[PDB]
């Protein structure tokens, strides 16, 4: 009720009653699985959505409850990905030559982010902490930086030639840049086919869980050399076949769901904090 | 949960039987 | 702050006034403006831009927070608005001939809503609460609706033949239909064309202002036929030339900026909150 | 109407609205234009069946059809006991739009008058001339103290002042406490003598599309805007008829009986 | 409904009769032979200030005219707070007009019969089926329990038991507790499962020549004359609508006010 502030909340360590309902998610949360095209050719069934759905049902999600979502490849996905189940899964295939890509993919949906447009026509652009990036999507994004000094001019680069600037992304479809923080830099970007925003880190995104399946542990979703953290809903499973890869995800959904947690953004709780 | 939904409908049965007519042998004067 | 949202905020009716927090508030956020493109042809200036980000910058902007988003008209902003910045000020040109149009874009823009997807081939559609309507946006929106009985028979409409459904809404880049509270109906939508969803109005946005270039007061953002209500929100201006529209737009950026509210900016872009 | 006393701590009784939904009845006014572009011949049932599904029962609403404001505007009878026009609003013709709405949402006291017989004047700001017809065409010679025309002729009427032509209603407000020698063309609209006593408060007004132009009183210097004057933005008339129903508990609360006893038996419903 | 405790030591109210006069409307029902032996056109405003003499506001009584019997017997509507219904007298319609006075003259709750889809039957005295219709021929066929029918076949209609022939109204009675298969021409008929709740009040009856031959009541051994059943020996015409003018506050104290919350939809002509 009181939504702008927050109130220090009070509870004692010996209390009793810790009753517990899974039940509860089952029946109101929903369930979604983003999946490669290439699994469901592999499956090559008609029907293996209704299957799955059943075997979900086995574990308590009521029918309508779980979502398939297709997507072509880990590239295509990342043109602004768009998770808005309560309960979100992402079987994401392993890539020896994609690694940044996947990395920069759950950087994307395994945190939270607060965007800001980006005009690079108008304005030139620092990063004020290390929580901040630019996060540039679309069909072909291809970024070009040129870091300004205190009078305004070029380091290594003109600002009337974009020839010298110095390419950062080329032809990306997702690309989250790290530049140094308290410099300005002049921005050359594919704005017909990218558009770049500046982003905030907030937090992790709690709904949200990538499920590796394949080589070994690559994903690095904090741009800090120094630590590459793995947390709980970065799962990694070895594989040879699809249909065995969705029954380890439906047998196993009750321990995915509970390294997950619902969307701290998504309740009325945080209303007027940033969204509902 | 459930929901309970109605439907009175004014529905209009027609049907018919069929025979079976096995005749026995003979010169047919037997069924 | 969610466990202590519902706690207790005490405050003593004599607590010293803060000094003025609109300099910290303008330092810190960002202001987009959105415009019609008949507002640039008009303007016929490129650095045009430019120049109203100084000009807010002497009002006390720094460079690199007024966003200048353009739309081609109001029918085609109506479909999946986008709020980007913590303050949007929307300069909606009024034709007498689409008042309800604006009505809608207002009524979509200046609040918040939770919305739902609506399979119309699947199940019967109820809006249970006066808050509940169906907001449906796309390319040409032609939303047709079946009112059941009891008994799931269609009335004044054959549920199974479309064409005696009722037209409510005829190729509409955006439409908030409103029916009869308590009663299952069927709709058929060109679902190829636009979206259609079940949303909730939760409240004022109140980080969204839309000022009326020319007209009357003609807005009506509820749905109720007994309230008109004219918030501060909405304001009304009348102008012969688009350069002192946005001269006025900038020197009375402080008052506009007034009436609304930081707090309400939600992480996604959208002009909803989507729950599948 | 005897004083009547009570107390700031009786408890409130249960909604009414349940019965008053029950023990009343609602007539719904709408331009033939709405009928044309519904194009249903059962439109008035399951508009019915909606409101039953809101309350009321099965004949309660009645459906009124008028052709536009101006035939509408001659002599409008409203039966049930709780009425609601529908007006459309059209940018030229504001002051009939004001007119009709005086007409219906305030109580009038009219009697006769007799324009060729005897001079008329009006005696404060309640008072009014209501002249209502197929055509009305009203000139005015407002006259002295002699009884002698100020800018006009008693004896040539062409010199009269035109305050109204053609017009279906039109209510005429002169100049208080001055005597005026009317031509009216009575062969094809009449003339009365009215006062206004105050709002009818079971007549509501939603109108439809524009904005909030009506002004329900002759002042220049109020335009109420009263409760009962309610304005809606629409492209298709399902969606204003689906808007009435549905909020129909909102309509009826900015409504009240009558509350006034009259002298003429015209015809009503009254469940 | 509450609990009235009354003191038998109160004093007497003055007259209201000029009150109710003054506040109620008058409506007459006569047959077209009436107006036809009259033979003026003007015969409605002389009544209309003989009733003025009398007391009535004008316009506050209506006439209305009815082809006969039969005919007025479809669905009457009754307008006015006090009905006076002027019915000539037949010896051939000695049923019809009774059954007339039946459906006038009492409070029927009424629902529909749906009957080629369901089994009806009579639960107590005051239930019957009321018919009306241009041509309203009901054909019974009593039942029992397996279903099959008394000197009748469900499937062969012309078995069923004749209880009424081309009839404008009928009024049926068969014997209760008893499921009954019911073929009644439904294009120019509608029948009607109806409950007596007992007198209407503001409806009198007036029969024009003849002996009291109504009985408004199914059981053999009850034929009541009620007060609201006048009878009148006539040869014209005008003398019965003078003694009808003359001894209006005899009718009028013979009925009372309806007193009935209605759910139906009928149009009333109230002041
Ligand atoms: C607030 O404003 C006052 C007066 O303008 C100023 O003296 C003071 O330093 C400001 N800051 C605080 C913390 O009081
Ligand atoms: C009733 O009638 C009496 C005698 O005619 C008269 O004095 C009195 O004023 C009337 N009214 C009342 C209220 O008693
Ligand atoms: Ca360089
Ligand atoms: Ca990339
Ligand atoms: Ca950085
Ligand atoms: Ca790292
Ligand atoms: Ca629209
Ligand atoms: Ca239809
Ligand atoms: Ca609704
Ligand atoms: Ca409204
Ligand atoms: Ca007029
Ligand atoms: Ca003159
Ligand atoms: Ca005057
Ligand atoms: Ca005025
Ligand atoms: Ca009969
Ligand atoms: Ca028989
Ligand atoms: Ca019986
Ligand atoms: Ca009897």
């Amino acid at each position: 009720q009181n939504y702008g502030i927050n109130l220090p909340i009070t509870g004692s360590m010996d209390t009793a009653y810790a009753n517990s309902t899974q039940e509860e998610t089952f029946l109101t949360s929903t369930l979604c699985l983003y999946y490669p095209t290439e699994a469901a050719t592999e499956i090559n069934d008609n029907s293996w959505k209704d299957t799955l759905s059943q075997l979900f049902l086995t574990k308590g999600w009521p029918t309508g409850s779980v979502y398939f979502k297709e997507y072509t490849d880990i590239a295509s996905f990342s043109v602004d990905p768009q998770l808005y189940c309560d309960y979100n899964v992402v079987l994401m295939k392993y890539d020896a030559t994609l690694q940044l890509d996947m990395s920069e993919l759950a950087d994307l949906i395994l945190n939270e982010w607060l965007c800001n447009p980006m005009d690079i026509t108008l304005y030139y652009y620092q990063q004020t902490d290390e929580a901040n990036k630019w996060i540039s999507m679309g069909s072909s994004c291809t970024i070009k930086v040129c870091p300004l000094n205190t009078q305004t001019l070029g380091i290594g680069c003109l600002t009337t030639d974009t020839a010298t600037f110095e390419e950062v992304a080329t032809a990306e479809k997702l690309v989250i840049t790290d530049v140094v923080d308290g410099v300005n830099h002049k921005l050359d970007v594919t704005t017909a086919t990218c558009t770049i925003r500046n982003c905030k880190k907030l937090g992790p995104r709690e709904n949200v869980a990538v499920i590796q399946v394949g080589g070994s542990d690559v994903l690095d979703i904090t741009a800090d050399p120094t630590t590459a953290p793995q947390t709980e809903r970065m799962m990694r499973i070895n594989w040879k076949k699809w249909w065995q890869v969705f029954y380890t995800v439906v047998d196993y959904v009750n321990q995915i769901i509970q390294a997950m947690s619902k969307r701290s953004r998504s309740l009325n709780s945080a209303a007027f904090y940033y969204r509902i | 949960l459930w929901k309970e939904m109605q439907y009175n409908r004014d529905i209009t049965i027609r049907f018919k039987f069929a025979s079976s007519i096995v005749k026995s042998g003979g010169l047919g004067y037997k069924w």
